């Protein structure tokens, strides 16, 4: 779970799982199984390119830097809106109610 | 100013939409329909030909007008898919 | 705890036509035709930005 | 236009007494010609194979003889026959009309992409030497009969020259009817612009 | 009368027409004592069943037959063939209309209907059978499904090709 | 004529042995077609040549402007373009 | 006794036929009614079809690609045994499966459509805007409050 959370990509392959957790690559479709199950994890599972593709991660314990880490992308996402509003006044600006 | 403003989730709504599903629906629906009534409003051209504007309602039902209907479904999906356009695009580039 | 609930309105007849009689305006919560889902869609914007 | 003849012509079997037009022996072979150029492999059962009139009436002309010939080889997946029997129809069916005599360059040209198409239509790969046996020409008379015709867009199927495969890809879809639409419609504006700037004026 | 034209509206390939016209038969002889009315009661009993297994109403077999009337009273070698082809058609499987043809073969060829029939029934059971076999794969081999029809590879192919 | 061939080259196909751009580039000697590669900023190791990083660089430093870039036409502005031509 | 049987099949976790067989043989099918007598035990046989089954509808739901050759082991099957009960569920409609006999992929995956996709994401966007407002009258609180 551990691994999957502290980093932001989405997949991990059999062989990285494996050293990892000590298992061969035999019991750690069944390690991944019990995951999703219980509620850790959301994902698919191949075997035919034996990753695992994480989708969900299950929020934890919020530490005084995860804060900062939030705020700066809703900085990002402030700017775009305020500049997309902008054009869309210019734009249709003889009809309006 | 109190009673002009009726909502509050009137910003959150108008950035929400439906399952696009009934959209292609109501699009498919919208042409089809015209296609019926557009029969009709071949037929209708063949006439025209009966002086005065009162009577030409009165005897050849000129009130049931095919005319009306289409100008104003199309005007009705036209106007929904420039909006429907106009949302979506707002909605991929803006959020991400 | 205090759960907000959404703030919405519904009126009578008389007492919606009293509103309107005191309005001298068309409204522009209405998101009725074109012109007025216009004015709407970038109200939205500006409410998304400032929250 | 054979589209609206075809939908006539399959009525005109059943019903019509000669009121100064041609016998029913050619009603008959008119009906068959028409027939195949229009309908799916289906419809080409239900209103030709199983039609009473058609049955009732026999093969007693030249003409009828080869025509009825071609329907039940395209249908029956019969290939070897299919160009032995296009080559009598032309001779014996579109020479002597007065109407399918002038229409005979247009007529054989989609019969011969017809057959091709039906194959490939069924077949995601074939060999060159594979569809030129059961056609009964030369690997060579195929391979230039088929490259004229790609062009024309029924086929759709690429050929390589390496391995000597001939690949079916299939382009029509969604995408079709999109080239369809806005070339109509392209037209359909200089007609609103033409007339209505002749009545402004007035 | 009524069978008479049973046996010809149903070769005509409509089983529609021919199914009216076999339960107005049948019920004249279920309800007048037999003599050699027993015999006509089965020629009828054996093509009222053939007429819904044609049609692919296979649930329609079982609906007319029941333990008391027509598996008890009229009970034969011929209400047993009709009753496993409608089982081999249920399942869509070719190889159980064969078990079926084999071993009840000289009453298929007792009647001229039932067998003009079967020649035609063969045909729409090929067909269902590949269609069963492909439809929760696929890319599937040629050779695999060739093992399970019974038909040889290249036939199989051409067959394939027509569907 | 050497260089409208280059421009040609790129996008045609990516890589190609030593003598077959030689030949192509007509010159006489292995090592005037390297020295021609060096100007033209294309790599030649192992004797090969590579467009798929090259033609993509020489093709973005040029498509930077910043005149006709803000200016490409977004679909929010074309469905705003259509609507006041209904109303108007 | 119970408890253990009705834990197995309600957790959504695959489980081997030998092992349940072995396991439950001394304890729930010596019981009369079901198991027990001559004729019951002939009900046991139909629990090793409603066992491959199951770990097949787990399958389904957590993979989305996995090998032939390792789909036959995990059910204890052979080739031919394995797909054969494929091929069965896919008629019950009970879940979804395609197989590839060169021994390729068993695909679990939904096959899609623009439609489904186009709602599935929509979805997505309204979930966003309302977190936002909720999260937006928790924050009211502890800022006049503290």
């Amino acid at each position: 779970i551990e691994t999957v959370f502290v980093k932001n990509i989405r997949m991990l392959s059999f062989e990285d799982i494996s050293k990892a957790t000590h298992l061969p690559k035999d019991n750690v479709e069944h390690l991944v199984m019990r995951a999703i199950s219980l509620g850790l994890l959301k994902g698919s599972i191949d075997q035919v390119n034996e990753l695992v593709t994480i989708s969900w991660v299950q929020p934890r314990i919020i530490s005084g830097d995860q804060i900062t880490k939030m705020k700066d992308r809703l900085v990002e996402w402030n700017d775009q809106v305020e500049k997309l509003g902008k054009k869309m006044e210019a734009r249709g600006q003889s009809i309006w109610v | 100013k109190m009673l002009m403003n009726l909502h509050k989730e009137q910003w959150q709504s108008g950035l929400k939409m439906y399952d696009y599903e009934e959209k292609e629906e109501s699009n498919l629906a919208a042409t089809k329909s015209m296609v019926k009534i557009a029969e009709q409003y071949s037929k209708r051209i063949e006439e025209e030909k009966e002086l005065t504007e009162e009577e030409l309602k009165t005897r050849y039902v000129g009130r049931q007008d095919p005319k009306k209907h289409l100008s104003e479904t199309a005007d009705e999906t036209l106007e929904n898919n420039i909006v429907s356009v106009l949302t979506a695009g707002v909605n991929s580039v803006a959020i991400k | 705890t205090f759960l907000h609930l959404p703030c919405t309105i519904e009126a009578e007849e008389a007492e919606e036509i009293g509103v309107e009689h005191l309005l001298r305006d068309v409204r522009d919560q209405a998101a009725g035709g074109l012109s007025i889902r216009l004015t709407n869609q970038l109200k939205s914007l500006k409410g998304l930005q400032s929250k | 236009n054979f589209k609206e003849a075809a939908k006539l012509l399959v009525d005109s079997l059943a019903t019509f007494t000669s009121i100064e037009l041609t016998s029913y022996e050619s009603i008959a072979t008119y009906a068959s010609v028409t027939g195949l150029f229009t309908l799916e492999r289906t419809d080409l059962k239900s209103k030709v194979i199983d039609s009473p009139e058609l049955l009732s009436l026999i093969s007693t002309t030249a003409a009828l003889q080869s025509i009825s010939s071609l329907t039940i080889s395209l249908y029956a997946s019969d290939y070897a026959s299919y160009f032995p029997y296009l080559l009598e129809t032309y001779a014996n069916v579109l020479i002597p009309c007065k109407y399918l005599n002038r229409h005979a360059d247009f007529f054989v040209r989609e019969m011969r992409r017809k057959v091709y198409a039906q194959l490939l239509e069924s077949y995601k790969t074939l060999s060159l030497k594979s569809m030129a046996s059961a056609f009964g020409v030369s690997v060579a008379f195929l391979d230039n009969d088929l490259g004229k015709f790609i062009p024309n867009k029924q086929l759709n199927c690429v050929i390589d020259r390496v391995n000597g495969i001939v690949e079916t890809n299939r382009p029509d879809n969604k995408n079709a009817q999109y080239h369809l639409l806005v070339k109509q419609g392209d037209g359909l504006l200089t007609k609103l612009q033409k007339y209505g700037a002749a009545v402004r004026l007035t | 009368l009524d069978l008479m034209s049973g046996i010809l509206h149903c070769e005509d390939k409509d089983y529609k027409t021919a199914f009216s016209y076999f339960f107005e038969s049948f019920e004249s002889y279920h309800n007048l004592t037999t003599h050699n009315s027993y015999e006509k009661a089965c020629q009828v009993l054996k093509y009222m069943l053939l007429s819904k297994i044609m049609l692919n109403l296979i649930d329609d077999v079982k609906n007319i037959l029941n333990a008391k009337y027509t598996k008890e009273t009229y009970q034969s070698r011929g209400i047993d063939a009709m009753k496993a082809v409608a089982e081999a058609y249920n399942n869509r499987s070719l190889l159980d209309f064969n078990t079926a043809l084999k071993q009840y073969e000289k009453e298929l060829m007792g009647d001229e209907l039932t067998r003009s029939h079967f020649n035609a029934l063969y045909d729409t059971l090929l067909e269902s059978n590949l269609c069963k076999i492909i439809e929760p794969f696929e890319c599937v081999e040629i050779s695999h499904i060739s093992k399970i029809i019974g038909l040889d590879t290249q036939q199989v192919e051409g067959k394939l090709s027509q569907m | 004529i050497r260089d409208e061939i280059a421009k040609n080259t790129e996008l045609s196909y990516d890589f190609l042995p030593l003598s077959n751009i030689k030949a192509l580039l007509f010159f006489n000697n292995e090592k005037e077609t390297e020295k021609f590669a060096l100007e033209r900023n294309w790599p030649i190791v192992n004797s090969k040549v590579y467009f798929n990083n090259q033609s993509k660089e020489k093709a973005d430093y040029e498509d930077e402007m910043m005149h006709e870039e803000d200016q490409k036409t977004n679909i929010i502005e074309k469905a705003m373009d259509y609507a006041i031509s209904i109303e108007n | 006794s119970q408890e253990s049987l009705v834990k197995l099949f309600t957790t959504n976790e695959l489980m081997r036929w030998p092992i349940v067989q072995k396991t439950y043989e001394p304890v729930l099918n010596e019981d009369d009614l079901a198991f027990g007598g001559e004729a019951n035990k002939h009900h046991w046989e139909d629990l090793q079809k409603r066992v491959i089954e199951h770990n097949l509808r787990v399958i389904s739901e957590y993979y989305s690609r996995i090998t032939l050759l390792r789909l036959n082991e995990l059910l204890d099957l052979t080739e031919s045994q394995t797909e054969t009960y494929i091929s069965d569920l896919v008629n019950q409609g009970i879940i979804y499966a395609k197989v590839n006999r060169p021994a390729k992929i068993v695909n679990f995956e939904k096959p899609k459509n623009s439609s489904q996709l186009l709602n599935e994401w929509s979805h997505n966007v309204d979930e966003l805007l309302e977190h936002i407002e909720t999260i937006g009258h928790l924050i009211t609180k502890e800022e006049i409050m503290h």
